[PDB]
């Protein structure tokens, strides 16, 4: 299983590094999309994009690098790809899963759980989990709010594969 | 000497719930779609010579999270049922929002107004007559609106206040 990192920034100031194990063993197409978006090797990806929706007690959501407004994003396969499987579940804080607009609409947006979110099981594809830096994810919550709007700009200042 | 009303705006995704509310509250429109999680607004108005505080809950156009949405409907005094005139599914969705409000409030007589939004656009798929017929069948007003041009915006919210004042 590959490992990728995000260097998170708050109004451009480094906050810390989060690293993720990606479950290529169980979810290869979805894991490969996130890995490639993180290295930027296709010429586009997560570097510079923001966590646009942070809701304390629930999740941190990001990944819109095409419209920069929470509505966009794109996969390495096309604008959207199918839900690969629902083998893995949203079992607690640190789960990494795909955001979507309904069945078979995976692009680039993703979320990191800060809680067990079992009602999302079978509707969002889980494909990784936080390895190191869960404390950075917990710190990102201070900047969120009930409607997910952030009080400072939370960005992926750097990202890549370890 | 004042009154206060809890108004809730409901309807399918992208019909203009937020754009209508922001026009009422902030007197502007932007084309950019920012999907709602939940927003609340408060404004003092004068309607028919009577001053009121409007507390407006702008809901997301999703019907998941029934516990939360049920609470929205229990607390709300009156509801705008919004569809877009260029989205047939959003109009076909209207009866479900009405049924949910009746079931949660356990009542056949809840203040509501049917709002056909995006009336400025040249891509109509829902005929005005169909909407008027549905509102008549429900015994509620129908208002045509455009958040972009401000057509009918005050009218929609004020008519809902009149429906609450009448219901009481
Ligand atoms: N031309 C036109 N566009 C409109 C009108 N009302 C809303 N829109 C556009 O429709 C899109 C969605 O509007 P919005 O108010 O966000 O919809 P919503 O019903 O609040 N969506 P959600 O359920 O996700 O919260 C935006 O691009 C907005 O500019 C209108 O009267 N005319
Ligand atoms: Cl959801
Ligand atoms: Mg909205």
């Amino acid at each position: 299983n590959p490992t990728v990192f995000f260097d998170i920034a708050v109004d451009g100031e480094p906050l810390g590094r989060v690293s993720f194990e990606l479950f290529a063993d169980k979810v290869p197409k979805t894991a490969e999309n996130f890995r490639a978006l993180s290295t930027g090797e296709k010429g586009f990806g997560y570097k510079g994009s923001c966590f646009h929706r942070i809701i304390p007690g629930f999740m941190c959501q990001g990944g819109d690098f095409t419209r920069h407004n929470g509505t966009g994003g794109k996969s390495i396969y096309g604008e959207k790809f199918e839900d690969e499987n629902f083998i893995l579940k949203h079992t607690g804080p640190g789960i990494l899963s795909m955001a979507n607009a309904g069945p078979n609409t995976n692009g680039s947006q993703f979320f990191i759980c800060t809680a067990k979110t079992e009602w999302l099981d079978g509707k969002h594809v889980v494909f990784g989990k936080v390895k190191e830096g869960m404390n950075i994810v917990e710190a990102m919550e201070r900047f969120g709010s009930r409607n997910g709007k952030t009080s400072k700009k939370i960005t992926i200042a750097d990202c890549g594969q370890l | 000497s004042m009154t206060e009303y809890k108004l809730v705006v409901v309807g399918a995704c992208g019909v203009g719930k937020s754009a209508l509310t922001i026009q009422l509250i902030q007197n502007h429109f932007v084309d950019e779609y920012d999907p709602t999680i939940e927003d609340s607004y408060r404004k003092q108005v004068v309607i028919d010579g009577e001053t009121s505080l409007l507390d407006i809950l702008d809901t997301a156009g999703q019907e998941e999270y029934s516990a939360m949405r049920d609470q929205y409907m229990r607390t709300g005094e009156g509801f705008l049922l919004v569809f877009a005139i260029n989205n047939t599914k959003s109009f076909e969705d209207i009866h479900h929002y009405r049924e949910q409000i009746k079931r949660v409030k356990d009542s056949e007589d809840v203040p509501m107004v049917l709002v056909g939004n995006k009336s400025d656009l040249p891509s109509r798929t829902v005929d005005t007559k169909q909407a008027q017929d549905l509102a008549r069948s429900y015994g509620i007003p129908f208002i045509e609106t455009s958040a972009k041009t401000r057509q009918g915006v005050d009218d929609a919210f004020y008519t809902l206040v009149r429906e609450i004042r009448k219901h009481k």
